[PDB]
C-alpha cells in the first residue's frame, strides 16, 4: 500500500533515472589524480564500511558518502594524506542527510585517530558542499534495489540481503564500477542474487519497469559475477565480515554460482 | 550561486526560525523582492545543520509554481544565506486578520487545488514535507499559495524505511504517527492538508490537542475510535491501547456543517484512518470538489 507509494513509484523511478545521470562521477578521474589510486580508494571505502557498522548507520548513508567522494574526486585533486579527510566529511554530510540520529562531529574526528582536527573536518564539510553545490539527494544502488525487490514472487530475505551485499561490494572497486550507473549495478546485483538463491532470472516485469534486459545488463553482470567469485581473495574484507551477521541473513556465507548461463 | 550580499538591501525582519532570522530584501540590480533566511554556520560546533542541508538539497530540485522557489545560496565561511522568492503573507495570518467572516468557497477551493499540486509534485520527487500547517503556506497578491518551510522535509526511498517520529506540528499530525507506527508515508502530508482544508472552512483548527494522547482522543471523538474493520492492523500498533475509549464516528455534516456534499467527500477521503485508503494528492486533484475552479495556473519562477 502507501508505504510502497503506488501512486508515485513510477514518477520516482523515472526521476531517479534522470538524477543518477546528473549525479554521475567522471568514469576516468582516477588517472587524472596524480597521487591517489583505485587501491587507496578501496581502502577508504572499506574503512567507511567499518565506520557505518561501528556507529550502526544505514547502508544508504554509506552509498551516499561514496557518491559524494567520487563526485568530489572528479573535480578536486587530493593528496593521499588528505583522502581520509574528504571521506570523513563525506560520511558526516551523508549522515546529516540520511540519519535520524547522526553521530556528532566529535565522533567523526575520533574515528580518524586524531589525524585531523574538528576545524579541518568542518572546513572540509564546507568545501564538499561547495564542490557538490549542495546537490546531496543522489540516487544510490539501494534506492533502485528496494524498488526492484517489490517484483519478487514472493519476497525472499536472502535474495534481498545478497543483492544488498553485491551492491556494496561494487562501491569498493572504482574499476570497473565507476562506469556503471547505480540502477544498472542494482539490476545486476538483483539478478545475480535471485539466480544464486532461487535459480530464477531478472523478471519480465522489471524489463517493463526499467527497459533493461539480460542483454543490456550482461557487461556489468559479468563484472559482478567475478567480483562475487573473488570476494574471499580481495584485500578488503569489511563488507564480507558485515554480511556474516544474522542481521543480513549471513548471506556472505552463501556460495557464488560457478556459471550464469547468459 | 551567482549572488553577493552587496547586491541586496534589507527592508525589514519578517520572521525568525529556531535556526536564524528572515528579512525581506530587495535586489538592487534587478529590483526583485526576496526573503533572505540567515543560517549562522557558527553559533554551532556541528557545522552546517542537517535542517539546512536537507532544505537546500531538496528545494534546489523542487521547481513548481506552488513550491516557494529557492533562488540562491550565498555561502560565506561565517554565514549562510538562503535567498527565497518573496510572498507577502501566510495562510494563518490571512485567516486571523481578513478571513474573520470567512474565506469564500471559490478561494478555499483554489487554495486547496494549488496545495495539492505542490504536494503531488513533492511526492513525485520522493520528498515528504512533514510540517504542513497554515503558517508554512505563503500566499502572494496574485492569489497563488505555496508550500514553504522545508526544514523538516526528507527524501524517501520506496518502500519507505523508519524515519524520525518527532514529525509534524501536533494539531496536524497523522494518527499513524501518534500511534507510534514503524513506517509512515505520503499519507501523513495528505492528513495535514485534510486538517488545513477543514481549518480554512471554519477558521479554527480541527484537532487542537494539548498532548499526544489528547490529540488522538480528539481525532477519535470526531472520526470514531478506529478498529480492525476500519483500519486493519490498528490494534497491533505500538502505542495503541486496548483501554482506548470507543467513541462513535460522527457524520461529517456535523464536523464541518457549512461544507457541501463534494467537500465532505474529499475531506473524509483525506482524513481516512487507514493510510493505505487515504486519498493521494494526485488522485485528489480529480475530485469533483474542484470541478468549477478556474483560477489560471500560477506561473513558475526563474
Ligand atoms: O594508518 C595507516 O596505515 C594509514 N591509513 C590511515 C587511514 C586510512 Br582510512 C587508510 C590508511 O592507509
Ligand atoms: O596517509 C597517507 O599518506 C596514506 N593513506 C592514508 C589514508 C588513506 Br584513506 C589512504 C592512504 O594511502
Ligand atoms: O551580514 C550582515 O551584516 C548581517 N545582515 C545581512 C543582510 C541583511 Br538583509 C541583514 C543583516 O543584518
Ligand atoms: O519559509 C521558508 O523556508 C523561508 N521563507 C521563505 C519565504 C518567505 Br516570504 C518567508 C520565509 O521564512
Ligand atoms: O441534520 C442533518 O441533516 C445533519 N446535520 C446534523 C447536525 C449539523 Br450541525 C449539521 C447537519 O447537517
Amino acid at each position: 500500500g502507501v508505504n510502497e507509494v503506488p501512486d508515485y513509484h513510477e514518477d520516482i523511478h523515472t526521476y531517479l533515472r534522470e538524477m543518477e545521470v546528473k549525479c554521475k562521477p567522471k568514469v576516468g578521474y582516477m588517472k587524472k589524480q596524480p597521487d591517489i589510486t583505485n587501491s587507496m580508494r578501496a581502502i577508504l571505502v572499506d574503512w567507511l564500511v567499518e565506520v557505518g557498522e561501528e556507529y550502526k548507520l544505514q547502508n544508504e548513508t554509506l552509498h551516499l558518502a561514496v557518491n559524494y567522494i567520487d563526485r568530489f574526486l572528479s573535480s578536486m585533486s587530493v593528496l593521499r594524506g588528505k583522502l581520509q579527510l574528504v571521506g570523513t566529511a563525506a560520511m558526516l554530510l551523508a549522515s546529516k542527510f540520511e540519519e535520524i540520529y547522526p553521530p556528532e562531529v566529535a565522533e567523526f574526528v575520533y574515528i580518524t585517530d586524531d589525524t585531523y582536527t574538528k576545524k579541518q573536518v568542518l572546513r572540509m564539510e564546507h568545501l564538499v558542499l561547495k564542490v557538490l553545490a549542495f546537490d546531496l539527494a543522489a540516487p544510490t544502488i539501494n534506492q533502485f534495489l528496494t524498488q526492484y525487490f517489490l517484483h519478487q514472487q514472493p519476497a525472499n530475505c536472502k535474495v534481498e540481503s545478497l543483492a544488498m551485499f553485491l551492491g556494496e561490494l561494487s562501491l569498493i572497486d572504482a574499476d570497473p564500477y565507476l562506469k556503471y550507473l547505480p540502477s544498472v549495478i542494482a539490476a545486476a546485483a538483483f539478478h545475480l542474487a535471485l539466480y544464486t538463491v532461487t535459480g530464477q532470472s531478472w523478471p519480465e516485469s522489471l524489463v517493463q519497469k526499467t527497459g533493461y534486459t539480460l542483454e543490456t545488463l550482461k557487461p556489468c553482470l559479468l563484472d559482478l559475477h567475478q567480483t562475487y567469485l573473488r570476494a574471499p581473495q580481495h584485500a578488503q574484507q569489511s563488507i564480507r565480515e558485515k554480511y556474516k551477521n544474522s542481521k543480513y541473513h549471513g548471506v556472505s556465507l552463501l556460495n557464488p554460482p560457478e556459471t550464469l548461463n547468459v | 550561486g551567482p549572488g553577493s550580499m552587496e547586491n541586496f538591501q534589507k527592508v525589514e525582519k519578517i520572521g525568525e526560525g529556531t535556526y536564524g532570522v528572515v528579512y525581506k530584501a530587495r535586489n538592487k540590480l534587478t529590483g526583485e523582492v526576496v526573503a533572505l533566511k540567515k543560517i549562522r554556520l557558527d553559533t554551532e560546533t556541528e557545522g552546517v545543520p542537517s535542517t539546512a542541508i536537507r532544505e537546500i538539497s531538496l528545494l534546489k530540485e523542487l521547481n513548481h509554481p506552488n513550491i516557494v522557489k529557492l533562488l540562491d545560496v550565498i555561502h560565506t565561511e561565517n554565514k549562510l544565506y538562503l535567498v527565497f522568492e518573496f510572498l507577502h503573507q501566510d495562510l494563518k495570518k490571512f485567516m486571523d486578520a481578513s478571513a474573520l467572516t470567512g474565506i469564500p468557497l471559490p478561494l478555499i477551493k483554489s487554495y486547496l487545488f494549488q496545495l495539492l499540486q505542490g504536494l503531488a509534485f513533492c511526492h513525485s520527487h520522493r520528498v515528504l514535507h512533514r510540517d504542513l500547517k497554515p503558517q508554512n503556506l505563503l500566499i502572494n497578491t496574485e492569489g497563488a499559495i505555496k508550500l514553504a518551510d522545508f526544514g523538516l522535509a526528507r527524501a524517501f526511498g520506496v518502500p519507505v524505511r523508519t524515519y524520525t517520529h518527532e514529525v509534524v506540528t501536533l494539531w496536524y499530525r497523522a494518527p499513524e504517527i501518534l500511534l507510534g507506527c514503524k513506517y509512515y508515508s505520503t499519507a501523513v502530508d495528505i492528513w495535514s492538508l485534510g486538517c488545513i482544508f477543514a481549518e480554512m472552512v471554519t477558521r479554527r483548527a480541527l484537532f487542537p490537542g494539548d498532548s499526544e494522547i489528547d490529540q488522538l482522543f480528539r481525532i477519535f471523538r470526531t472520526l470514531g475510535t478506529p478498529d480492525e474493520v476500519v483500519w486493519p492492523g490498528v490494534t497491533s500498533m505500538p502505542d495503541y491501547k486496548p483501554s482506548f475509549p470507543k467513541w462513535a464516528r460522527q457524520d461529517f455534516s456535523k464536523v464541518v456543517p457549512p461544507l457541501d456534499e463534494d467537500g465532505r467527500s474529499l475531506l473524509s477521503q483525506m482524513l481516512h484512518y487507514d493510510p493505505n485508503k487515504r486519498i493521494s494528492a494526485k488522485a485528489a486533484l480529480a475530485h469533483p470538489f474542484f470541478q468549477d475552479v478556474t483560477k489560471p495556473v500560477p506561473h513558475l519562477r526563474l
